[PDB]
C-alpha cells in the first residue's frame, strides 16, 4: 500500500504541476538535476517492489493492488512502458512467474510452500475473475496478457497434483487473448522501451512465457496455426477470381512470427539464449524437438502471405553464433519448390536482371519505350529486402556461411549483387543491396578482389568517360534523386562500405591503366560532397542530417588516423595524364592533414560542429539524434588530439623537405577568433563540454586532455 | 605502508618532508614557538605518554637499506655471459640515471634476439624456445623493477 | 567450430575454407581426387608470400605453424632467410610438382602478382 | 558598412562580374575576377586581381584596389560571361556570337579558342537577334537569344549539337541547368519554362506563370543544394521563391526593389546568403541564417527571420552584375565602377 502509493503518486504529481509549473528546478542544468532525481527516485522505487517480487511472492492483499495499478496504466501514448513502467510490469511478470515450478529441483515442495500464489483457492479464483472481467484495464492488453500467463499456469497445474478443472478456462482466455493481439502489444508496447533492452531477467521472463505456450498447449496452437492458414488460403483465392480481400481478417501468425523475430532481434545479456530454437549437454530436450519441429513445418507449403512473416522469424532466430550456423544449415537444407530456398533468392535476383537489362535502350534506337517497366511491385520489393537482411544477419553472425555462400559456383551472390547495383530501382533496395556487400565484406580476402571489381564498375565514376562530368553515377544519384526525396539511404550505405573496406587496407594501387593510382578520388568525393551537405540540404527526417554527418567524419577519422608519414610523403610526384602534368596523390593523410593546419572549411566545419554540440547538449532536451553526436563529435574531439602529435611530426619533416607549403600550429589554430563568432570563443566552447562531464564524460576526458 | 610500490610510500615521504621541513624553519624565524613546540614535541618523545620508538627512528626502521637480488639466468640453447651482457647493454638510463631498458628495449630486443636466434629444421623445438623467453622477460622486468625502488630510497 | 560446420559440408566450401588456413597439401589432396582444377591454392598462397613481404613481426610469428604443417619437402642448405625465401622455395615445389597439360599456372601467378604490386 | 568597399573609377561602363572558380581543395581565398563592359560599338573583357601577388601579412587591412591584371576587345556588345573552367571564359555577344576565349597565364594574354558566329539569329530575315544568356556544364554549353531558340554546343565541337528553333515566340532572357538533360528558360511574357534536351520535341515540358501577371522575367537563379528551389525576379522588383515539384505558382512573393531587379545570387558556397541589385541604385544582402545562432521555403513568417542590409551607399548607380566567393564580393556599375569588398561578413 504504502510502497506504490507513495512513489507513484508523490513523484508524479509533485513533478508534473509543481516543478514542470514554477521552474523552482533552473538551470538547463538544475532542471535536469531535479528531474534526473526525481526520476532516480521513481525507478528505485519501483525497482525496490520489483526486487523484492524476485524474491518474495506477493500476499493475497498486495497482489490485489498492484493489479489495481496496473489496470490503470497508461504505457505513454508515445507507445513505450518508460523505464520505470517497464520494470513495474516485470515485477508483477515475476510475481505471477510460475516459471520456478518447471525447474526440477529436489526442493520443489519447499518452494511450493514459500510462493504465496500456490495455497489459497481464493487467489486463482479472484484473479481469474479479475482478468474474465471485461471491464479491461487502461489497456484493453493487459486484460488479455495476464489472463494468458494465468490461463498457461492453470494448463500446468494439472500435471502437478491433480488440478485439472481449470484447464478448459484456457481455451476461451487464449482466445481472448489472441483477440486482444496480445502479440501486438508486447511487441510494439513491451520492447518498444529500449530499457527492456537492460534487463537480463526481463527477456528470461518474456523469453519462458513464449517458450511455455508451445511447451504446455501446443494442441491449441497447432490448432490456431492451422485454422489461420487455411482461412487465409480460402479468402485470398476466392478474392484473387476477382474480389478484395475481406476487411475482417486477422494476421496473429504473423504477428506471431514478427513478434519472435523482434524478441530475438537483439539481446543486451548476450547469453545466445536463441539456443533455443536450435536441436543439435542434452540428448535433445522433447521441447527443442517440437520447437524445431514448428520451424521446419511452418516451411512445408509456405502461403504467399506467410512468406515475410517468416522470414522475418528466422532473421530473429539467427542471432547468437552457434544458432547462426544451426539455422543457417537448417535452411539451407530444407532447400535440397519451397518458395524460401537458394535456387529461389538467385534465380529471382537473376531474372530481375535479365529482365531490367532488356528494358534498356539502345543507343542507335530513337524514343525507345519498355513494354512498361515491371517496377518490382511493393510487395515485391519488400519481400526481396527481408530477404536480404535475413542474408545479411547469418552472414553477420555466421563466418562459415559468409564463405560457404560466397564460394558457391552457380549463385555467385558478389556477381549478381554487384550486377543487379548496376541497374535502377528506389534508393532503399539499394541500401539494402549494400548492408549485403558489407556483410560480405566482413573477411578479409573477398575485400582485395572487391576493390578491384568496385574500380572495374565505376559505380563511382572514378575517371570521366564520354565527357561524362556531372551524375553518372552516386553523385548524381544523391544530387538529383536524394536531395528530392530528402532520404540519404543510399549515401549511408555507400560511406559504410567504404569505412568497412579501409578497415581491411586502405587498399594499394587500385587501377593502372584507367586513373593513375591512388584512393585519392574517393576521398575527394566523400569530403566535399557529405561536409557541404552535412550544413545545407532538406532532411524530412531532422535526425538523418546528423546521421550523414556522422558517416563520413567516420571516413575522415579512419583516414587520418591510419595514415602514418615517413619522409616519402612530402617529396611529390608528377603523373602525365592524357598529356598534361597532374601532381598525383599524396596518402589520404598527408592530404588529411594538410588540410587541417590551415584554416580551410573542414576545421572551420569541425570546429562548427563542436560549438553546435555543445549548445545542443547545453538544452539538455531530448532530442533526437543526441548519441549520434555524442559520437561524432567523439570523433572529431579524437581527430584533433592525434594531429597534435603527427603535427609536431610532420612540421619538423616538412621543414626538412622544403615544400613551399604554409602549415600553422594546432594550438595557434585553437587561439584564432572564429570568423561568424568575431571573438575567441573557439576555446570557451570546448570547455562547455566539461559541465557535460556527468552526462558524457568521454567527451569530458578529451575535453581536458 | 604502501607495500604496493614501496616506490610511492617512499615519494610520500619526500614531498612530505621537504614540506613540513620548510614549514617549521618559517614558522620559527617568525617565532610561534607553541607551534614548534607541540611538533617538535611529538616528533621526538618516543617515550611513552597519554620503548615506543621516536617516530623520526620508526620512519628509519621502514626504510630497508638491503635489497634482495634475481635468479641466475640458466639457458640450454644460449650463452648466459652473453645475455647478461644484452641486459647490460640495452639498459638504457631512465630520467633517475637508472640502467633500464624499459617497455622499449625489452619489447623490441626480445623481438630481435628472436630473428637473431635461426631455427629453421627442427621446428619442432619450438614450443621451448617461447617459454625460455619468457624467463627472461620476467627476469629484466625485476631487475628494472627493483633498481626503480632503489632510486626512490635514495631519493627518501 | 566449422567441426559442426564439416558436418554438413561440401565439395567446395571445404577446399574454401582449408586454402584458408594454410594447409597447402591437404587440399591439393582433396582437389586431385574430386577433380575440380584449383587455381585458388596458388592465388592464395602467392598472397600469402606477398603479405609475408610486406608482412608485420606478429606475420612472421604466425608464419611458423602454417610453414611447419608442410615439410618443405627437403629443408636446406646454408644461410637462413626468415621465411620469406620459405613459402617461395615451397613455390618452386608444389608448382614444379603439381603441373597441369593446360594454364594452371604461369598466367594465374603472374596475375596475382602485377595485381598487387611486384617487380616480378 | 560603406567603408569596406575600395572603388576603383575606370571609362568602361559594368555589365557582368564573375569570380575565378577556386579548386574545393584549395585554402586559399578567391583572388581574381573578371568584367565585362556594355554600352559601346567596341566593348571588352578583363581580368582583375584583389590581392598582390606577394603580400604575406594576415594582419593588414584590405585597402586594396582591385588591379586589371589583362584585358581583349570583344566585337559587338559583351551581353553575359561566364568561366567554364580556370583557363577559359565564355561570352555571349550582342552580334549574337557565343566565344570561348583561353587564358594563358603565364604570358598574360587572351586568345580566341573558339566561336559559333550564327549561335543566335532571326529564322527567315537571318538579321543578327542577340544572345541573351547562356550556361555552362563542362563540357556542355547551353545559349538562348531573342529569335526565341536553344542552342545546345560542346565546347571541342564546330557544330552545334542541338538547336529547338521556335522555343519561345518571345525573347529569353535567362537559362539554367535543371538536371544534365533538363533546363529551364525564362521568357519577356513572365513565363518559367522547363525542358529536356533528350527530348525530341521542342515544346516545353512544364510552364509556369503569375496568373493575372504579363510581367517579365530579368533574372534566375536556383538554390545550389536543393535542385528544387529557385528564386526569380521581374521588372516590378519583386523576388519570387519558387519549388518547382509543387503546383506552377510561385511558394513567395517578397517585395524586395522598388524598381526592376537586375540580378539575384546566392552566395556559392554560403547559400543561407542572398543578393540581389536594382535599378533603383540598390544592393541588398539577404541572411537566412539569423535564427540557427531550407530557411528560404518557410512559410511560417515566425520561423527564420530574414536579415537584410543594403550594402551600397543611398542613390547608388545601377549595379549590374555582382559575384560572391567565400568573405569577398565584387560587383559592376554603370557609374564606370567596380566595387570589391574582402571582408563581406566583418
Amino acid at each position: 500500500n504504502k510502497i506504490l502509493t507513495l512513489i507513484s503518486q508523490i513523484d508524479v504529481n509533485n513533478e508534473f504541476d509543481k516543478l514542470k509549473k514554477e521552474r523552482g528546478l533552473g538551470n538547463k542544468k538544475h532542471r535536469k538535476e531535479v528531474s534526473d532525481l526525481i526520476k532516480e527516485c521513481q525507478q528505485s522505487l519501483a525497482h525496490s517492489l520489483y526486487s523484492w517480487s524476485c524474491q518474495t511472492p506477493l500476499n493475497r492483499e498486495d497482489t490485489l493492488l498492484l493489479i489495481g495499478y496496473l489496470e490503470k496504466v497508461t504505457v505513454e501514448g508515445d507507445g513505450s512502458l518508460d523505464k520505470v513502467n517497464l520494470t513495474l510490469l516485470m515485477s508483477l511478470l515475476y510475481c505471477l512467474d510460475v516459471g520456478f515450478l518447471e525447474q526440477g529441483t529436489d526442493d520443489r515442495e519447499e518452494l511450493m510452500k514459500q510462493a504465496s500464489m500456490f495455497m489459497d483457492r481464493q487467489y486463482i479464483a479472484a484473479i481469474h475473475n479479475r482478468l474474465q472481467n471485461t471491464q479491461p484495464w487502461k489497456s484493453p492488453g493487459m486484460q488479455a496478457t495476464v489472463r494468458l500467463a494465468w490461463a498457461l499456469a492453470l494448463r500446468g497445474i494439472s500435471q502437478f497434483s491433480e488440478v485439472l478443472e481449470f484447464s478448459e478456462a484456457d481455451e476461451p482466455m487464449a482466445e481472448i487473448a489472441i483477440g486482444g493481439n496480445v502479440f501486438l502489444f508486447l511487441t510494439e508496447a513491451v520492447v518498444g522501451s529500449e530499457s527492456f533492452c537492460t534487463d537480463e531477467f526481463f527477456i528470461r521472463r518474456i523469453h519462458k512465457l513464449v517458450t511455455d505456450f508451445p511447451t504446455l498447449m501446443p494442441m491449441k496452437v497447432k490448432q490456431l496455426r492451422n485454422r489461420a492458414e487455411e482461412d487465409a488460403r480460402l479468402i485470398q483465392m476466392s478474392m484473387q477470381m476477382g474480389n478484395e480481400p475481406p476487411a475482417s481478417l486477422r494476421r496473429d501468425l504473423e504477428h506471431l512470427l514478427l513478434l519472435i523475430g523482434e524478441l530475438y532481434r537483439k539481446d543486451p545479456f548476450h547469453l545466445e539464449l536463441a539456443l533455443e530454437y536450435w536441436c543439435p549437454h542434452q540428448r535433445p530436450p522433447q521441447r527443442q524437438v517440437l520447437l524445431s519441429k514448428f520451424v521446419r513445418q511452418m516451411s512445408d507449403l509456405l502461403p504467399a502471405t506467410l512468406y515475410l512473416p517468416y522470414l522475418k522469424m528466422l532473421r530473429g532466430l539467427a542471432s547468437g553464433p552457434q544458432c547462426a550456423h544451426y539455422c543457417f544449415s537448417l535452411l539451407k537444407a530444407n532447400g535440397g519448390g519451397s518458395p524460401v530456398s537458394w535456387d529461389h533468392f538467385f534465380h529471382s535476383l537473376m531474372l530481375y536482371h535479365e529482365h531490367l537489362r532488356r528494358d534498356l535502350p539502345n543507343t542507335d534506337n530513337i524514343h525507345q519505350r519498355h513494354p512498361p517497366l515491371r517496377g518490382i511491385t511493393q510487395r515485391e520489393l519488400d519481400g526481396l529486402i527481408a530477404c536480404l537482411q535475413l542474408t545479411c544477419t547469418i552472414i553477420d553472425w555466421s563466418e562459415s556461411a559468409r564463405l560457404a555462400l560466397c564460394e558457391h559456383a552457380q549463385w555467385m551472390p558478389v556477381v549478381v549483387i554487384l550486377g543487379l547495383l548496376q541497374c535502377s530501382i528506389p534508393p532503399l533496395l539499394k541500401a539494402e543491396l549494400l548492408k549485403t556487400l558489407a556483410a560480405f565484406g566482413k573477411s578479409p580476402e573477398i575485400a582485395a578482389s572487391l576493390w578491384q571489381s568496385l574500380e572495374y564498375t565505376q559505380i563511382l565514376q572514378t575517371v570521366r568517360a564520354t565527357g561524362l562530368r556531372q551524375g553518372v553515377g552516386i553523385e548524381v544519384e544523391l544530387n538529383e534523386i536524394e536531395s528530392r526525396c530528402e532520404e540519404y539511404p543510399l549515401t549511408r550505405a555507400f560511406c559504410q562500405l567504404i569505412s568497412t573496406l579501409v578497415e581491411s587496407s586502405f587498399p594499394t594501387n587500385l587501377g593502372a591503366g584507367l586513373r593513375a593510382p591512388g584512393f585519392e578520388p574517393y576521398l575527394q568525393f566523400l569530403r566535399d560532397t557529405v561536409f557541404l551537405r552535412y550544413r545545407t540540404r532538406a532532411y524530412r527526417r531532422a535526425a538523418e542530417k546528423w546521421e550523414v554527418a556522422e558517416a563520413v567524419l567516420d571516413v575522415f577519422y579512419k583516414l587520418l588516423k591510419d595514415y602514418e608519414p615517413q619522409p616519402e610523403d612530402f617529396v611529390d610526384q608528377y603523373v602525365e595524364l592524357q598529356g598534361e602534368e597532374r601532381v598525383a596523390f599524396k596518402p589520404p593523410g598527408f592530404s588529411l592533414m594538410h588540410h587541417l593546419l590551415n584554416e580551410s572549411p573542414m576545421l572551420e566545419l569541425c570546429l562548427s560542429l563542436m560549438e553546435e554540440g555543445v549548445t545542443q547538449l547545453d538544452t539538455y532536451a531530448p532530442f533526437p539524434g543526441k548519441k549520434h553526436l555524442e559520437k561524432a563529435v567523439a570523433y572529431c574531439f579524437m581527430l584533433l588530439n592525434l594531429t597534435l602529435q603527427k603535427e609536431n611530426r610532420f612540421m619538423d619533416l616538412l621543414r626538412e623537405s622544403h615544400l613551399s607549403m604554409i602549415v600553422t600550429p594546432l594550438e595557434q589554430l585553437l587561439q584564432g577568433i572564429n570568423p561568424r563568432s568575431k571573438k575567441a570563443d573557439n576555446v570557451v566552447n570546448i570547455a562547455r563540454y566539461l559541465c557535460h562531464g556527468n552526462s558524457n564524460a568521454e567527451l569530458a576526458f578529451e575535453s581536458a586532455k | 605502508s604502501v607495500e604496493e610500490s614501496e616506490i610511492s610510500a617512499m615519494n610520500q615521504m619526500s614531498w612530505l618532508m621537504k614540506t613540513a621541513t620548510i614549514e617549521l624553519r618559517i614558522t620559527s624565524l617568525n617565532r610561534q614557538r607553541s607551534h614548534t613546540q607541540r611538533l617538535l614535541h611529538l616528533l621526538l618523545d618516543d617515550m611513552p605518554t597519554r620503548k615506543v620508538r621516536r617516530k623520526i627512528l620508526r620512519i628509519l626502521d621502514s626504510i630497508q637499506f638491503s635489497n634482495e637480488i634475481p635468479e641466475p639466468l640458466q639457458l640450454d640453447f644460449f650463452d648466459r655471459s652473453q645475455i647478461e651482457q644484452v641486459i647490460a647493454n640495452c639498459e638504457h638510463k631512465n630520467r633517475r640515471g637508472q640502467t633500464v631498458c624499459n617497455v622499449k628495449l625489452l619489447h623490441r630486443v626480445l623481438v630481435a634476439e628472436v630473428n637473431a636466434l635461426q631455427g629453421m629444421a627442427a621446428i619442432g623445438q619450438r614450443p621451448l624456445l617461447m617459454e625460455e623467453i619468457n624467463t627472461i622477460l620476467q627476469y629484466v622486468v625485476e631487475r628494472n623493477k627493483l633498481l626503480q625502488c632503489l632510486h626512490a630510497k635514495r631519493h627518501a | 567450430s566449422t567441426a559442426a560446420i564439416a558436418g554438413s559440408s561440401a565439395a567446395e566450401e571445404m577446399v574454401a575454407l582449408l586454402v584458408q588456413a594454410g594447409l597447402f597439401d591437404t587440399a591439393i589432396s582433396l582437389c586431385q581426387t574430386f577433380k575440380l582444377a584449383l587455381t585458388s591454392v596458388f592465388e592464395g598462397l602467392a598472397c600469402k608470400c606477398i603479405r609475408l613481404q610486406q608482412g608485420g613481426e606478429a606475420a612472421q610469428a604466425e608464419a611458423w605453424e602454417w610453414l611447419a604443417a608442410n615439410q618443405l619437402a627437403t629443408v636446406i642448405t646454408t644461410k637462413e632467410s626468415s621465411a620469406t625465401d620459405e613459402a617461395w622455395r615451397l613455390m618452386i615445389s608444389y608448382l614444379d610438382k603439381y603441373e597441369a597439360k593446360n594454364t594452371l599456372y604461369h598466367h594465374c601467378i603472374i596475375n596475382k602478382l602485377l595485381s598487387h604490386g611486384v617487380p616480378l | 558598412m560603406a567603408d569596406k568597399f575600395a572603388a576603383k573609377f575606370v571609362s568602361h561602363k559594368i555589365s557582368r562580374t564573375r569570380w575565378r572558380p577556386v579548386s574545393a581543395s584549395s585554402l586559399q581565398q578567391p583572388d581574381v575576377f573578371a568584367t565585362g563592359s556594355w554600352d559601346n560599338e567596341e566593348n571588352k573583357v578583363c581580368v582583375w586581381a584583389t590581392s598582390d601577388f606577394g603580400a604575406t601579412s594576415l594582419d593588414e587591412e584590405y585597402q586594396g584596389d582591385p588591379k586589371q591584371l589583362c584585358d581583349i576587345k570583344h566585337p559587338g556588345d559583351v551581353m553575359d560571361m561566364q568561366f567554364l573552367d580556370k583557363e577559359r571564359i565564355v561570352t555571349g555577344s550582342s552580334t549574337g556570337t557565343v566565344t570561348i576565349f583561353r587564358h594563358h597565364e603565364n604570358n598574360q594574354t587572351l586568345s580566341v579558342n573558339q566561336r559559333w558566329e550564327q549561335a543566335h539569329y532571326h529564322v527567315g530575315s537571318n538579321m543578327r537577334a542577340p544572345c541573351t544568356a547562356i550556361v555552362c556544364s563542362s563540357p556542355e554549353i547551353v545559349s538562348v537569344g531573342e529569335d526565341g531558340r536553344i542552342n545546345c554546343f560542346r565546347a571541342e565541337s564546330r557544330d552545334v549539337l542541338r538547336t529547338i528553333d521556335d522555343a519561345d515566340s518571345s525573347t529569353m532572357h535567362g537559362v539554367t541547368f535543371l538536371r544534365t538533360t533538363e533546363i529551364l528558360t525564362v521568357n519577356s511574357v513572365g513565363q518559367l519554362k522547363l525542358w529536356d534536351l533528350r527530348k525530341q520535341g521542342n515544346d516545353p515540358t512544364q510552364i509556369f506563370s503569375v496568373t493575372g501577371e504579363r510581367v517579365p522575367l530579368h533574372c534566375v537563379d536556383r538554390h545550389p543544394n536543393q535542385q528544387h528551389v529557385v528564386a526569380t525576379g521581374g521588372q516590378d522588383g519583386m523576388l519570387c521563391i519558387w519549388d518547382v515539384r509543387h503546383g506552377k505558382m510561385p511558394m513567395s512573393l517578397l517585395n524586395a526593389h522598388e524598381a526592376e531587379m537586375w540580378e539575384v545570387h546566392f552566395h556559392p558556397s554560403n547559400p543561407d546568403h542572398l543578393f540581389t541589385c536594382s535599378e533603383d541604385g540598390s544592393l541588398w544582402h539577404w541572411d537566412a541564417s539569423a535564427d540557427s545562432e531550407c530557411a528560404w521555403l518557410s512559410t511560417d513568417p515566425t520561423k527564420g527571420q530574414l536579415e537584410i542590409t543594403n550594402l551600397l551607399p543611398s542613390s547608388t548607380l545601377s549595379v549590374n552584375s555582382l559575384d560572391v566567393l567565400g568573405q569577398n564580393l565584387v560587383c559592376g556599375t554603370d557609374a564606370e565602377a567596380i566595387y570589391v569588398t574582402r571582408r563581406l561578413f566583418s
